[PDB]
RNA sequence: UACUUAAAAUUUAAGGAGAGGGUAUCAAGCACAUUAAAAUAGCUUAAGACACCUUGCCUAGCCACACCCCCACGGGACUCAGCAGUG
């Protein structure tokens, strides 16, 4: 069960496109140090990921797992997880639906619905 | 047999540290070196006292005494005598093991002589080659010329004894004959001219007092400690003398009379002092000044 | 005057002051913080002051930050095993956040010292070579050894020009 | 990148060249032919070393001996003049397979296989024989086989263990004392595991190279 | 006389050097195994997980 | 360069200036240049006597043992150096050459005695 | 080089955290994508694609070249960019 050669064994990014069949185009960003300014800026990379169930929508944050063998020239990752769904975020700390910096369902309540 | 006290014995280190003393201004005297602009901090009386405490902690590490060891024994061991190689070489070969993680006193440094004998490198040969391959800041491959008696006497005239000793520690090994020679020459010069103050608040004071105690010539250091109002130090010196010479007449006299404090110094004067008459006179004069003024 | 606010953040000394060196397991650190609020002030200060120091010591870790997506700020680390470590940094100072992450996912001082010594194993003081790699280029530099002919002329008898002349004379 | 482009001519050349080599492979009768007047190989022009001149005129090749025998001398014993002169103990090959060079007009070039018995010690398996094209081979007569192959092994007298070198011995004894091992045993090297064959021992013909087929 | 004496020196010298090359070859593999799967190696691996 | 074939070797790399030789003991692929790319430096050899009349050899005996254990060959000058140190047995040709030098000086001593005897005959003639 | 199986040196192939010359009057490239019933219409690009121009760089050294046609079956204008030397 050897792992991939690619450095990006785990990458987080935003789904910037989903027009290919069973594949989601994801934009990841990393921080790179400008040597002259000594300030960090964002370098963005595109990763094709295998979305077997076509469960991805543009704008949602996702976690990708490097495939052991590249599926194609560009598809070398799969959709491990959807960290945040676009417009359907669930607060990790409390577990309640949220809509921005607000709770759609109060954490005091226990709807269990 | 009651063990002879050692230099590193926790009791000896306590007494030697006390008589040495501490002086943050002398211990941290400004170095004549490339300088940088000073920094400044606003501190309360508590913060300042904390900073002074750290300075005293650092002054303790700075005053750590250098080892006092006995003279090493010449290395004279022949590993082999391959006579087939006799006359085939004109110069000696010196082979040094330069594996990084070996202590320098556990490295194999051998010499193949022209006669064919394979022998271990002598102590002088070991120190030279270890400097050539593991160079130590402060040490030079060849013995410097400042350690010649004429050159050393010049340093003594300038009252640079702490420098002669700091150089002797950078260049020579503690167990070498050259190390012992220079130290015993500096300590002897301090004695004759009563320059004991030069090595106070320095790491070299302990070895000097150690040398005097073993050589039974603490008279000068006691006379000088008393005249400087350091009579607690003089008493501690007489305790160290009664510790390294337990069977001495002075040590047995103090047990008989259970002497303590100033009594210990008076006992030493009568029994084993080379110049007892003066120790009492200086001790008496100190008592008169203390009693008369206070 | 250096541009921006707190230009000290753009100096190598400040970037090197960071003490959080993550374990090899750490692969991603997402930072979820809010730009407005009162309980998220430490999170905002952590992004402003500390994220540069963390990235500087952990260049291979992906730090991705999301703004105003949740009611409260939190940190989520993604490890190589597949584990996800959630940290809640609400009502927590930026200094508190750094100490927390250092404890749970930061290498200890002992481990870092061992790595430094291992890195320098192949440098030997006795080794001779260029200044970039070695202290001394040639044995002529060592005291007592034969000096370089360029600086000091060699004795005639030690020269091939002289030795060749004698062989012809023989 | 993407401006790196294919090299078809290089691909075509490599394959074509390799194909020609297989088609025009030379034979042993050509590679190992000799002109005895000059002692130089016509295929390559290589002049034999001087120490081989006497034997090239005075000794026979292996398949010159075997071409005169029924079944190309399968089962016969063959020795080399070089071995006879160097080693008192019997050295010979027991022939098992023999592939003559049919192209040769006298069937005097080819390959052979057999079981080696060097200095009285016999190998357990058959392998190809090296130096078959040398002028050094002597067929053993059938009536003399029993006397030739008679060998009685002597007790081995070459030392099995030797001292360590002077410096390496002191480093071993020093480590013993450091680790607390107190002993006066002398470090000894064991030579049994690493004993060398004689320099003239037959080598592996299967892994040996063959000369190319381009004439000089 | 000298050719034979020299031929024997080469055989005996090369046997001694082969024994030493083997001794060195074993220390390399022993040291490698201790680092890879020594006592200390195993403890640190579990200590980290705990 | 991109070498194909060859083995690691322990050899002496020549440094210094004209009439001032100095050697670096190094482990290197055999096809590399004498003073070029190496794998590790295993010591140094200064063949010129120093102020004390000592030729100085430095050997990293821990790394040397490591590379001999991994197949590193030895050059003949380095085999001679290890023999003088005592780490290896004396090389066969070191012993043979020492014997040749002994036989060559014996002839010279005998010839000088013969010349002195011939000179003695001249003394007898007067 | 050891074992008849394991330690190296040295390469090769496929890759990618990041870094990597100039011109934007080079602003579009034109198959450059995914799926795997063989359909879908996608892929790169002002965060600089594509095009063109220039340059050995990564410096214990590395890379490329070896008369010319990127290559070298073949062909041609048919060999010192090894040392010395010549026009
Ligand atoms: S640089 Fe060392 S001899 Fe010249
Ligand atoms: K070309
Ligand atoms: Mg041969
Ligand atoms: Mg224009
Ligand atoms: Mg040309
Ligand atoms: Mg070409
Ligand atoms: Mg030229
Ligand atoms: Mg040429």
């Amino acid at each position: 069960i050897v792992r991939s050669s690619v450095h990006a064994k785990w990458v987080v990014g935003k789904v910037i496109g989903t027009a290919m069949i069973k594949t989601a185009k994801v934009r990841a960003t990393r921080l790179v140090l400008d040597p002259y300014l000594l300030k960090y800026f964002n370098k963005r990379k595109t990763y094709f990921a295998h979305d077997a169930l076509q469960q991805c929508s543009v704008g949602d944050i996702v976690l990708l797992r490097a495939l052991p063998v590249p599926r194609s020239k560009h598809v070398k990752h799969e959709l491990a997880e959807i960290i945040f769904k676009v417009g359907r975020v669930i607060d990790p700390v409390t577990g309640k639906p949220c809509a921005g910096t607000a709770y759609l369902e109060s954490p005091l309540s226990e709807p269990r619905e | 047999e009651v063990k002879k006290p050692a230099f590193m014995d926790e009791e000896v280190q306590r007494i030697l540290t006390k008589i040495t003393g501490l002086d943050l201004q002398k211990t941290f005297r400004p170095a004549i070196q490339p300088l940088k602009p000073p920094t400044y901090k606003l501190m309360t009386q508590a913060q300042l006292e904390e900073a002074t405490r750290l300075a005293v902690e650092a002054a303790k590490v700075r005053l750590k005494m250098p080892p006092v060891l006995e003279e090493r024994k010449p290395i004279n061991d022949v590993l082999a005598e391959d006579k087939i190689l006799e006359g085939t070489e004109t110069n000696k070969y010196v082979f040094t093991d330069i594996s990084y993680n070996i202590p320098h006193r556990e490295r194999f440094i051998v010499v193949r002589e022209p006669s064919g004998t394979l022998r271990k490198a002598s102590w002088e040969e070991r120190d030279r080659v270890i400097q050539i391959y593991f160079p130590k800041e402060g040490r030079r491959v060849l013995p410097p010329v400042i350690f010649k008696d004429e050159n050393l006497k010049t340093m003594y005239s300038q009252d640079r004894h702490a420098d002669v000793l700091n150089l002797c520690v950078a260049q020579f090994e503690p167990d070498s004959a050259e190390y012992i020679k220079v130290h015993h020459q500096t300590y002897e010069d301090i004695d004759r001219h009563g320059k004991y103050e030069l090595l106070r608040s320095t790491r070299h004071f302990g070895g000097m007092a150690w040398y005097f105690v073993n050589k039974k010539k603490i008279d000068g250091l006691l006379i000088d400690q008393i005249q400087r109002d350091l009579v607690d130090d003089a008493t501690s010196l007489v305790q160290l003398y009664h510790m390294l010479h337990p069977d001495g007449q002075s040590a047995q006299e103090a047990k008989e009379q259970a002497a303590e404090g100033v009594d210990l110094i008076k006992v030493f004067a009568k029994t084993e002092a080379q110049r007892g008459a003066y120790i009492e006179l200086a001790l008496q004069t100190y008592q008169e000044i203390v009693t008369s003024h206070s | 005057p250096m541009k921006g606010r707190f230009p000290i953040r753009r100096t190598l000394q400040y970037l090197g002051r960071g003490d959080v060196v993550f374990k090899e397991s750490v692969k991603i650190m997402t930072v979820n913080y809010n730009t407005y609020g009162e309980l998220g002030e430490g999170a905002r200060k952590f992004v402003f002051f500390n994220i540069p120091q963390i990235q500087y010591k952990n260049p291979w870790v992906q730090i991705m930050m999301f703004k105003n997506m949740t009611p409260s700020p939190f940190l989520r680390f993604y490890l190589d095993s597949g584990e996800q470590v959630l940290v809640d940094v609400e009502t927590k100072s930026n200094k508190e956040i750094m100490e927390h992450i250092k404890k749970i996912l930061g290498k200890k001082e002992e481990t870092l010292r061992e790595e430094e010594l291992e890195k320098q194993q192949r440098f030997h003081p006795g080794n001779f070579g260029p200044r970039k790699y070695c202290l001394r280029e040639c044995m002529c530099e060592v005291e007592g050894q034969v000096p370089c002919p360029g600086l000091v002329p060699l004795p005639k008898e030690m020269t091939g020009k002289y030795k060749a002349a004698l062989k012809a004379s023989t | 990148r993407k401006k790196v482009r294919p090299r078809l001519i290089a691909e075509l050349a490599r394959r074509v060249r390799a194909l020609r080599e297989q088609r025009n492979q030379p034979r042993d009768s050509q590679l190992y032919a000799l002109d005895y007047e000059t002692l130089t190989r016509p295929h390559s022009g290589r002049r034999l070393p001087v120490r081989a001149w006497a034997d090239v005129r005075r000794e026979s090749r292996l398949l010159q001996l075997l071409a005169r025998l029924p079944l190309f001398g399968l089962g016969r014993l063959v020795t080399r003049k070089s071995w006879l002169w160097q080693h008192d103990e019997p050295c010979y090959w027991r022939l098992t397979r023999v592939r003559p060079d049919y192209t040769a007009q006298n069937l005097d070039h080819g390959r052979a296989w057999g079981i080696l018995t060097f200095k009285g010690k016999s190998e357990d398996t058959a392998r190809e024989i090296e130096q078959v094209m040398y002028h050094d081979w002597r067929l053993v007569p059938k009536h003399e086989e029993e006397a030739f192959t008679a060998f009685t092994a002597k007790p081995e007298d070459r030392l099995n263990s030797v001292p360590y070198p002077p410096l390496l011995r002191a480093m071993i004894l020093a480590e013993r004392q450091k680790n607390g091992d107190t002993s006066v045993q002398e470090p000894l090297l064991n030579l049994e595991r690493t004993r060398m064959r004689p320099w003239d021992y037959p080598a592996k013909q299967e892994t040996k190279g063959r000369a190319k087929g381009t004439p000089v | 006389a000298e050719f034979f004496v020299l031929t024997e020196r080469y055989r005996q010298y090369r046997e001694t050097v082969r024994a030493l090359r083997l001794e060195f070859t074993l220390e390399v593999r022993r040291k490698l195994h201790e680092a890879r799967a020594g006592v200390l190696a195993e403890r640190k691996a579990q200590q980290a997980i705990t | 360069k991109a070498y194909h074939g060859g083995h690691l070797t322990i050899r002496l790399a020549l440094g210094g200036c004209t009439n001032r030789p100095f050697y670096r003991i190094v482990a290197a692929h055999n096809k590399c240049p004498r003073d070029g790319r190496f794998v590790e430096q295993l010591g140094s050899y200064d063949p010129l006597p120093n102020s004390h009349g000592e030729k100085l050899v430095a050997l990293n005996l821990d790394r040397i043992r490591h590379w001999i254990g991994c197949g590193a060959h030895l050059s003949k000058p380095m085999e001679k150096l290890l023999g003088l140190s005592g780490f290896f047995p004396l090389h066969p040709m070191m012993i043979t050459n020492a014997e040749r030098l002994r036989r060559r000086r014996a002839r010279e001593v005998l010839l000088a005695s013969q010349k002195a005897e011939s000179e003695a005959k001249e003394t007898e003639a007067s």
